[PDB]
């Protein structure tokens, strides 16, 4: 039951410090060093530094000497990393990870916290149904989620009850807004007699939308 | 400041093949460690102290090496093994990783299933118009999608997105979205998305407002 629980996605504006947290459970917190690792697309994995929770001794990668501050709260078995004066270079997934007691390896990892450093405005998506035109063994429908910021959105089909035959495509950023889409394929006799609905949530804008895919007609 | 250099950057192989990837260190290291990162999850320890398999790692994985030259071998690759693999050194601080080898899978060539979708009524009320095409379950990854409006190629305003390789069937899927103004959409008739690789293209089209 060894776990590291990381905080949710953060949006911060440039210059505004960000603090992320990593709650340990299922082990004796003070006995193990906690490390932090940065991951950006194209830039692999970068070690930020490490902290000994027993007496808060820390060591940082010189690359991050003026950027990252590592602390622990022994009473709540939580490690924190704070990033001073963030820039877009600080946008990344940050992992906390515990080092093995005996060996030089990382033996448990958190799920990562995605940090976006941007001056862009939080914006709600528009969710649009994709139905085929007027008029095979199967039919493909879709859902276009256009124009949101920041990530993420979550998208399901029929509340999660339709999970096979789905491709949800990674978002793409264009001019400060993201767009994502999803396809679902069902037997040709399934729809439109059985309803198919796209459910989209964008937590940042407190957006939750259900969009029924309706057949097109004259 | 031990720099780890991994090669190749990207590779692919059929299931059953033996694959080897290398990690060269700028100065001598005592041991090499190897981490596996499947798309969308955290890195996981695969091999520690050069050749010892981590708990639960199957026998197809091995690690070897010494000094400045190390390698990871997968003997009889499996479809599930698609991941980026990183070496890592703990000989000197700062701790460093290599830039990774992204390993993907080969399978039989497969044509995409292509579906085209006109702008929704909802989007048209906002004054915008997106045309979407899905190219689903194809192989290899490097497919070309081409849009045509009244038979002229349109390159401007096209947004493409690929899924990670499917971990079960080794296909890719992609979504292509062409965004126009409503005004521009309403002054043209035919919309076409065409998928090509090597020979006959797969073409899906519709004519605006012809129901
Ligand atoms: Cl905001
Ligand atoms: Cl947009």
């Amino acid at each position: 039951q060894v776990q590291l629980q990381q905080s949710g996605p953060e949006l911060v504006k440039p210059g505004a410090s960000v603090k992320i947290s990593c709650k340990a459970s299922g082990y004796s917190f003070n006995f193990y060093w906690m490390h932090w690792v940065k991951q950006r697309p194209g830039q692999g994995l970068e070690w930020i530094g490490m902290i000994d929770p027993s007496e808060s001794e820390s060591r940082l990668n010189q690359k991050f000497k003026d950027k990252a501050t590592l602390t622990v709260d022994r009473s709540s078995s939580t490690a924190h990393m704070q990033l001073s004066s963030p820039t877009s270079e600080d946008s990344a997934v940050y992992y906390c990870t515990r080092s093995n007691y005996r060996y030089d390896y990382f033996d448990v990892w958190g799920a990562g916290t995605t940090v976006t450093v941007s001056s862009a405005k939080t914006t709600a998506p528009s969710v649009y149904p994709l139905a085929p035109v007027c008029g095979g063994s199967s039919v493909t429908l879709g859902c276009l989620v256009k124009g949101y910021f920041p990530e993420p959105v979550t998208l399901t089909w029929n509340s999660g009850s339709l999970s096979s035959g789905v491709h949800t495509f990674p978002a793409v950023l264009q001019s400060d807004l993201y767009t994502l889409s999803s396809s679902v394929t069902v037997t040709s006799s399934t729809w439109p007699s059985e309803s198919i609905t796209c459910n989209v949530a964008h937590p940042a804008s407190s957006t939750k939308v259900d969009k029924k895919i309706e057949p097109r007609g004259p | 400041q031990i720099v780890l250099t991994q090669s190749p950057a990207i590779m692919s192989a059929f299931p059953g093949e033996s694959v080897t990837m290398t990690c060269s260190a700028s100065s001598s290291v005592s041991y090499m460690y190897w981490y596996q990162q499947k798309p969308g999850s955290s890195p996981r320890l695969l091999i520690y102290d050069t050749s010892n398999l981590a708990s639960g790692v199957p026998v197809r994985f091995s690690g070897s090496g010494s000094g400045t030259s190390y390698s990871l071998t997968i003997n009889r690759l499996e479809a599930e093994d698609g991941a980026t693999y990183y070496c890592q050194q703990w000989t000197s601080y700062p701790l460093t990783f290599g830039a990774g080898t992204k390993l993907e899978l080969k399978r039989a060539d497969a044509a995409p299933t292509v579906s085209i979708f006109p702008p929704s009524s909802e989007q048209l009320t906002s004054g915008g118009a997106s045309v979407v095409c899905f190219l689903n379950n194809f192989y290899p990854k490097d497919i070309n999608v081409k849009w045509k409006i009244d038979g002229s190629e349109r390159q401007n305003g096209v947004l493409n997105s690929w899924t990670d390789q499917d971990s079960k069937d080794s296909t890719y899927s992609m979504s292509s979205t062409l965004t126009l103004t409503k005004d521009e959409y309403e002054r043209h008739n035919s919309y076409t998305c065409e998928a090509t690789h090597a020979t006959s293209p797969i073409v899906k089209s519709f004519n605006r407002n012809e129901c």
